[PDB]
């Protein structure tokens, strides 16, 4: 998942 | 039995926190973290490994660069490939590029990997206590995780089965005096030292496999  | 708490950062097994930026490569940061601790255990030297090497070259093992992947497919690649370069020789740029794997720049190897029985938090506790940092997948798709700052993270919306993010368990412990309650897994993330607690997060432990931490754990055999 990617950091917002 | 097993120790009441473990923290491999305190023994030199863990490199500083890195940042995957806008690339779906957490799987690679998790895989290099686990390989970094094992090579350290074996040689006494801590050397940052190349996530880029993994992103660019392991498509054959079933990884998809910045579009996702899995830690086990990455240990499988280091094994089929016979090696893995250092960060210093194959820098991270956060985009899918040409495989530039160079054997002369290899600083790690593995013969395969060991899996932790899925869903078994006590099997995981055992692997963390006796081996070193362990690669794990978790469910990180939550605002509370993006905004996490301190304390034990516990999010009701978390899933133990549908996971989307690879991380590294560097240890475990508890808060207070009773070693048996208020427990947590010590987890290294790859969103930079600025996210969370200096780049880490404490995830509720022995609370029904919270966020799926023990659903898919593995570590390389060096
Ligand atoms: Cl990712």
């Amino acid at each position: 998942a990617l950091a917002a | 039995d097993l120790p009441k708490s473990v923290d491999w950062r305190k023994k030199g097994y863990v490199t500083p926190v890195k940042n995957q930026k806008q690339c779906g490569s957490s799987w690679a940061f998790s895989a290099t973290g686990a390989l970094e601790g094992q090579m350290f255990r074996k040689t006494g030297k801590l050397v940052s490994l190349s996530e880029q090497n993994l992103v660019d070259c392991s498509r054959p093992q079933g990884n998809q660069g910045c579009n996702g992947g899995f830690m086990a497919r990455a240990f499988q690649y280091v094994k089929e490939n016979g090696g893995l370069d250092s960060e210093e020789s194959y820098p991270y740029v956060a985009v899918d590029e040409i495989c530039k794997y160079r054997p002369e720049n290899s600083v790690a190897q593995d013969t395969g990997f060991t899996v932790v029985a899925p869903g078994k938090e006590k099997a995981l506790m055992k692997a963390v206590a006796t081996v070193g940092p362990i690669s794990v997948a978790m469910d990180a798709g939550h605002s509370s995780f993006q905004f996490y700052k301190s304390g034990i993270y516990f999010e009701p919306d978390c899933s133990s089965k549908n996971l989307d993010h690879g991380v590294l368990v560097v240890g475990y412990g508890f808060e207070g005096a009773n070693s048996q309650n208020s427990k947590y897994w010590l987890v290294k993330n790859s969103w930079g030292p600025e996210w969370g607690s200096n780049g880490y997060v404490k995830i509720a432990k022995d609370k029904n496999n919270h966020c799926g931490i023990a659903t898919a754990a593995s570590y390389p055999n060096v």
